[PDB]
């Protein structure tokens, strides 16, 4: 439900996307609410600041081994809920 | 008089008809999530239910072993009673002693 | 077996909405307010939290109404009408 | 007005409940609707993606259209034989027409139709219901060699043939985000090649211009206080729920409901005829059925 | 005394023996469609019963 | 089962087969019993005329030959009858 | 760490390799739940328990 784009061989903890900013969460209550990545949808070549909600790159990237889409999915306590960014790959 | 989850819980004059009502047991739900759905809860569609636990027809349970049939309905070869019946019968099919 | 039409859903960025009576069959309508839809693309209104959404839904015959339906009928008195062949001496006639 | 004029139309995107991830996902290929209604075990789909026509609208047969996941959204095209369906296990193909498909499927819990390999790779799975159909009193896993040939219906195999209409609209917006781009303290809507894109802002006033190139927003410092989307989208869209309806939500147009349910004959099987005993005023019948038979008995009186 | 249906349906005094008796409730139809394949109901075999 | 040749890149509305006159049938009685393909085998390139009973070509014999044979159903009313057409392509 | 579908063994097998071979266990294992609701799928709306 979340929308994002990356370019091709892209380097490592280069920023992706700010995901507390796009859903509107509130920036000094992400460790309250305990922000973190849902293990269903667990991504090699990304990962997510727990304390800022800013998605970045960590492996580099390569279509021949991904090919197409990447997935991930974040959860949030109190109240309970569940959100999914999608990432495209430029070639 | 629509019931919900019941036969004839949509109704009209004729299929091609605009006039169609109903009062099935429909609602709609606060969106959960933050995509675009329409997320609703409804009964179940009566007709199908209907269908579901019709028994059976009056082809097969029918008094005096009489057979339904449609357009027109009827039915025939019903063996019940007793029919008075009064004939003129013409001058020229009686013969002389 | 009814088909449930759910229409393109009516969304108003901050302003307030509602809707009408309709003539459809079994139209329910509600409003929400205070969503932030999304689709593909990202956010779908310019407005942070205000932002409302009208959800239609109602109800028609499926395509398949034409072979798979069921007629209601209201059935007076039944006349009885018999088909007689009458042989008179030795002549024979069929009637109603 | 029903028409079959496909260049008018254009496909979409859905929210599928089930992807290829088991997640839900925006798709090309999202099942709206399934009917079950013939008595031969066909299915007939409907699927957002259009089939039976090329990129630009024409009746193409092996190729079938669909929409892109870029940011400068346009219409796909692709081969027809890498389009599967499944319940259970695969699903023939019995045809194809622009947003409908008729298959022939085993039972299952659920409907998948998805596109393998090559690009847009993807699957969507909705819970449907099917089981086995018969059409007499004697249940046949297969259509019996010989049998009583009784009428039945089941759906037709041509695609002109139709079963009904679906309503044909104006598409709404859609807001790519990739269109706004963030600076120093302010915004700027960035069309993609030169196509021109409507704004909407809420900088301090409601305030909507068109752009044909990238162009400062004066009063307005995040992104998210403003959407950009493409302009003059004169493309016919099915009513469905994942898309927000136009202003004018007027029915543009009708499309063809194809592979209507039709009469025709079929066979039922003929059961062992029974053993009759006689016995004062009884009569024993004597039995013999493989699968489940309908016996029904009735007085005379 | 052969019954359909049951057990000793078929009977011979051994399993070689060209001297075999039955009595399985064999019922040929007639062909409805126009091929040449031979429609036949029979009674289930009385020793799987 | 009332198979019959057709060769390869036939042209459009040339003679087929006759499904009439092989199984006994007065075009008069067929036009009352309603003689109509059945919707569940139909083959694009061919087609019958409705009154003669008479298989043509409607579409040019082309190599795909959809998988092997084409297949085509045909069935009556007064009795309910069904009948089995395969056509042999000549390549 | 697979996603199966429910059956009453567990096959692990080498499909073109120079080994070529398969390994089957009896185990049961079946649909799970998370809530008072049987589903096939997860739906879009719902409730998001833990
Ligand atoms: C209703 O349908 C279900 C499944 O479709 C079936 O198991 C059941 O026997 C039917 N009848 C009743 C009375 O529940
Ligand atoms: C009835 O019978 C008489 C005497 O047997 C005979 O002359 C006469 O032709 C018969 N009538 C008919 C209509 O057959
Ligand atoms: C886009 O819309 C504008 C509105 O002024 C129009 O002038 C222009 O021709 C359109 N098309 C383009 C830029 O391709």
């Amino acid at each position: 439900q979340l929308h994002y784009t990356v370019q091709e061989e892209q380097e490592h903890g280069t920023f992706v996307g700010n995901i507390a900013e796009d859903l509107g969460l509130d920036i000094t209550k992400l460790s309250a609410r305990r922000f973190q990545t849902a293990p269903n949808s667990r991504s090699p070549y990304l990962e997510l600041n727990l304390e800022t909600g800013v998605l970045y790159v960590n492996e580099k990237i390569d279509r021949e081994q991904i090919c197409c889409l990447l997935h991930l999915e974040v959860f949030l306590e109190n109240p309970l809920e569940l959100f999914r960014v999608e990432i495209e790959v430029l070639d | 008089a629509m019931k919900p989850g019941a036969f004839g819980d949509i109704q009209a004059s004729s299929l091609d008809a605009t006039d169609i009502v109903a009062r099935t047991d429909i609602r709609l739900l606060k969106p959960s999530v933050k995509n675009i759905h329409v997320p609703y809860t409804q009964a179940v569609s009566g007709y199908e239910m209907w269908k579901n636990n019709s028994g059976r027809p009056l082809q097969e349970t029918a008094p005096f072993g009489c057979k339904i049939e449609v357009e027109p309905l009827r039915a025939s070869n019903c063996a019940y009673g007793h029919i008075p019946i009064s004939i003129d019968i013409p001058d020229a099919a009686f013969v002389r002693s | 077996k009814f088909h449930t039409v759910i229409p393109s859903p009516q969304v108003k960025c901050c302003g307030s909405l509602e809707c009408k009576a309709s003539s459809r069959a079994d139209y329910t309508c509600r409003v929400f307010g205070g969503v932030y839809p999304f689709m593909w693309g990202g956010a779908q209104c310019f407005c942070d939290s205000e932002n409302t959404q009208l959800s239609e839904a109602y109800v028609e015959f499926a395509p398949d109404c034409t072979i798979d339906h069921a007629v209601a009928l209201k059935v007076h008195t039944a006349a009885l009408k018999v088909g007689l062949r009458i042989v008179y001496g030795n002549t024979t006639a069929h009637l109603d | 007005s029903i028409t079959d004029d496909f260049t008018l139309t254009s496909p979409y995107l859905g929210f599928c409940p089930y992807c290829r991830h088991s997640t839900p996902c925006f798709s090309p290929i999202k099942i709206e609707n399934v009917w079950d209604e013939s008595d031969d075990g066909s299915i007939r789909i409907q699927v957002s993606a259009q089939f039976g026509y090329n990129q630009a609208g024409t009746a193409d047969v092996t190729k079938f259209r669909y929409m892109s996941f870029d940011h400068d959204h346009d219409i796909k095209e692709d081969s027809m034989e890498k389009i599967a369906i499944s319940t259970s296990g695969p699903c023939r193909r019995l045809g194809h027409k622009g947003y409908f498909l008729l298959a022939q499927c085993p039972p299952g819990d659920s409907v998948t139709v998805s596109i393998t390999s090559g690009t847009a790779e993807n699957s969507c799975t909705v819970e449907r219901k099917i089981r086995r159909k018969f059409v007499g009193r004697e249940e046949y896993l297969l259509p019996p060699i010989h049998g009583k040939q009784v009428k039945c219906h089941v759906y037709d195999h041509l695609k002109e043939t139709s079963a009904g209409y679906i309503t044909m609209h104006r598409p709404g917006p859609h807001a790519y985000k990739s269109y706004l781009e963030e600076a120093s303290g302010e915004v700027y809507i960035k069309p993609p090649s030169g196509k021109n894109v409507t704004y909407e802002c809420k900088c301090g006033d409601y305030s909507t211009g068109i752009v044909s190139t990238r162009t400062k927003i004066n009063g307005c410092t995040k992104a998210k206080q403003c959407i950009a989307y493409k302009s003059d989208q004169t493309k016919w869209v099915f009513n469905s729920p994942d898309l927000i309806r136009h202003t004018d939500h007027s029915v543009q147009g009708k499309l063809h409901i194809p592979f209507r349910l039709t009469p025709t004959v079929c066979p039922v099987p003929l059961a062992h005829t029974p053993t009759v005993m006689k016995w004062f005023k009884g009569i024993t019948l004597h039995l013999t059925a493989t699968r489940p038979t309908l016996l029904t008995t009735r007085k005379l009186g």
